[PDB]
């Protein structure tokens, strides 16, 4: 299901794509997984730590 | 530690056939020089001198 | 922690912080009034909030959502932000359970939260004498007194630093008085939102109170 | 740290030898060549020893 | 070598196209491009605004909808390009219900608003609402705290970007007397402030400014 | 009152002093190590990840 | 914000590290990233890429007459520096009945250094080889050897944060550079800036 989800939009199948480097600017040689996840922010800041 | 020996196992290893391999180095600065222009391949069975 | 309709009908009137919902005649005279709760403190400092999302002549029904709280979406739970996620070796920053970010998480106000912390200064009376709020305050230069109003008290919504001085008061030792005056911890800034004072049946009240109680008054009136 | 382990043998006399040369630049004495790393140089080029430190330290306390 | 031309698939979305170029400097060059396009390009945007009505940015204001500090994030997105200037104080002015949209300001002569079909607010009472805000200009990215008596004034962040993302890529070009020659191009994205030709041309003054360190 | 000259001799003055670091469980004696620190920015101690 | 530099550290004969006054931060990474690449595909040199040896004929394997084969003498031979005037190519030759220094001399091709040695005789035998001098612009891979028609030998650079007295932090850029000693390393900074501003200034 989730790859006919994938292959219903724009995006490739296995759900792994190549990016180039912001650094130099040349391309890798392995392809990474990219995506969007949901975080949180923890209580646990450092204003009360240090 | 888990991101330095990843990255020094992918560096030594080796593969049946790449490209740029074959042909024979003068040392280690003639291997950083053609390296980084990307004529011959991060791993290749090469003939170097040390 | 989200406001629902017990009955449903036509929004009248809405505001920011009241929303006016007329009943209508199937569940019915007196119609329902709502007040949403604005930014005041938690018990783990924390600033909560209810903004309504509902607009005029719109028709709900029972059990309808009409304002999300704090951490809430349009009937869903809510937490945090969505971000993009490379799972790759960059540079060694992501070491061992390390977390890059960017300057456009930043830049965007994103995970920027407000935080809502609570500072009292109490006034008793020793075996000399009592203590006052009173401004003639000692070894104060005129940096520090400009924030401060005639009554001792600093302004509604003045921005105060780390270190100053908000709220003045006096103890006499023995013309000769010592500071005790409610200093500011360091590192923390913001704008005062609320000033609540809380005085004992028999004291004369001073200006600061008289213009919270007429402030009180005038509005209980409006409502 | 690394060149002063071949001079001497013990490494907690080397600690003592630097500390009782620590002594004597805080008050004033002009170097060989911070004062915990210039003592360490000093140490590590051959030139400070145990009777030398002991000569500056008779000499401070006849000239005190 | 050939001056670039540039194709206007959208109003919003240009795109450029160099060539031709020698075999090591496509990548470089685009690399380099994207970074100072990236890195800091001057523009304008909202500044500290001075509210009539409003005491600071938590209180309950009558007649607008829903929030109040809400108002005050929806305003950086508006785009402000201005015309041999980098300080301007504008005030909008709107009574009674409906909604509350970019283009209802009042501008300056040089000052023009672009996407001023922008959603602001929503007035719900017949109220006024004057909100009298300053416009200034820099480099980079300045919060509210590095920048700075009265206190019926607010901060605000500013946080300027006249371009969104910057792509590229490098192609294979046809002429007859080589082998391979680099053609590439570089799709820019801007907010309506600047055409992409002109900020490709301010990115190449500013690396070329940047590059006179050791000529 | 935090001037620009504070921070000159606050770089000035911590060029070769060491200061120790140690977790607060510990269970060998290698717990308690020695650093030269240098000022770098934020409210957070950075550490080798060796 | 433009920097005061550059500040050169010339410690060896062939080797030195160009020090840069700190910069706003992002332009310390992408000056470097960009140098590296054009220290290396733009600037021109002169190299030997073709070898003809009288003794080996067609094998690189079987070789007498010396100390160590032909593939020794080739590796031994492929890293000498030849700086060469506006001519195109030439041939050049050698008989020695050996030093690089030894080769017969032109008034079109000379060569920087004179110690660095290739081979070494045995029981004076007479040897010969005949050399060929291409002018090209990077590294080209394959009697068929490689030629390095860059003049510098490595480059590497490094962002190392500096500390001033009104910022928080900046990028101090430093380049490392093995010339040949063919080029200065500051002339061949300064090439590499002036193509680059070249290139940049189509615009």
């Amino acid at each position: 299901e989730i790859k006919r989800m994938l292959e219903l939009a724009d995006l490739p199948q296995s759900g792994q794509t190549q990016l180039y480097d912001g650094r130099t600017g040349e391309a890798f040689d392995r392809k990474t997984t990219v995506g969007y996840m949901h975080y949180l922010k923890l209580n646990h800041l450092v204003d009360d730590k240090m | 530690s888990q991101d330095v020996v990843l990255g020094l196992y992918y560096m030594s290893r080796a593969l049946e056939n790449k490209k740029g391999e074959g042909m024979v180095f003068a040392n280690t600065s003639e291997v950083k020089r053609a390296y980084d222009n990307r004529v011959v391949e991060l791993h290749a069975k090469v003939k170097v001198r040390i | 922690v989200t406001v629902n309709a017990l009955r449903g009908g036509v929004i009248e009137q809405i505001d920011a912080a009241r929303i006016v919902v007329k009943v209508n005649e199937a569940e019915i005279a007196g119609v329902d009034i709502y007040n949403l709760i604005k930014y005041t403190r938690s018990n783990q400092n924390t600033c909560i909030n209810q903004r309504p999302l509902v607009n005029v002549g719109d028709v709900i029904a029972r059990g309808d959502v009409l304002a999300d709280g704090p951490s809430t979406d349009i009937g869903e739970l809510a937490l945090g932000q969505n971000m993009l996620i490379a799972f790759m070796p960059w540079n060694g920053y992501n070491f061992e359970d390390s977390i890059l970010l960017s300057e456009r998480v930043v830049e965007e106000d994103r995970y920027t939260t407000i935080h809502i912390e609570e500072l009292t200064c109490v006034a008793r009376d020793t075996k000399l004498g009592p203590e006052e709020i009173s401004a003639d305050i000692p070894n104060v230069s005129e940096q520090a007194l400009n924030r401060l109003d005639e009554s001792g008290v600093v302004y509604i919504g003045a921005e105060v630093r780390a270190g100053d001085i908000m709220v003045g008061k006096v103890t006499p030792k023995g013309s000769d008085v010592k500071d005790s005056s409610l200093r500011v911890p360091p590192g923390m800034d913001g704008t005062v939102i609320d000033v609540q004072v809380f005085t004992r049946d028999g004291i004369e009240k001073d200006k600061r109170a008289r213009q919270i109680e007429e402030n009180e008054i005038k509005r209980v009136k409006k409502d | 740290v690394e060149d002063c382990l071949e001079v001497v043998n013990n490494r907690f006399e080397l600690v003592m030898m630097a500390s009782k040369r620590a002594r004597q630049l805080a008050n004033g004495v002009q170097p060989l060549i911070k004062p915990t790393v210039m003592a360490l140089r000093e140490i590590a080029a051959r030139r400070i020893d145990n009777a030398l430190i002991d000569e500056v330290e008779k000499a401070e306390r006849e000239r005190a | 070598p050939r001056g670039p031309q540039i194709e206007r698939l959208t109003d919003n979305r240009a795109k450029v196209v160099i060539e031709p170029l020698e075999r090591g400097y496509g990548h470089t060059l685009g690399n380099a491009l994207r970074r100072v396009l990236l890195s800091s390009i001057p523009g304008f945007a909202i500044t500290e605004v001075e509210i009539d009505g409003v005491l600071h940015e938590y209180t309950t204001v009558e007649g607008l909808q829903e929030d109040v500090l809400d108002v005050l994030l929806n305003l950086k997105d508006v785009a402000i390009r201005m015309h041999s200037g980098d300080s301007a104080t504008l005030s909008l002015s709107k009574q009674g219900p409906g909604t509350v949209t970019a283009a209802d300001i009042r501008t300056d002569h040089n000052v023009e608003i672009i996407n001023g079909d922008h959603v602001i607010c929503h007035l719900t009472k017949d109220t006024a609402l004057n909100m009298r805000l300053k416009i200034e200009r820099g480099f980079g990215y300045q919060p509210a705290a590095a920048r700075r008596r009265t206190i019926g004034r607010l901060m605000l962040d500013a946080s300027f970007s006249p371009v969104r993302r910057v792509a590229y890529a490098v192609e294979a070009a046809r002429v007859e007397q080589r082998t391979d020659l680099d053609k590439l191009v570089i799709d820019i994205e801007t907010n309506g402030t600047i055409d992409a030709e002109e900020a490709v041309r301010t990115a190449a003054d500013i690396l070329s400014d940047q590059l006179s360190v050791f000529g | 009152r935090e001037e620009a000259e504070v921070w000159d001799i606050l770089e000035e003055v911590i060029r070769e002093h060491p200061v120790l670091l140690n977790r607060a469980p510990t269970l060998h004696r290698l717990g308690i190590q020695a650093f030269e620190p240098v000022l770098i920015e934020g409210k957070a101690i950075q550490l080798h990840p060796l």
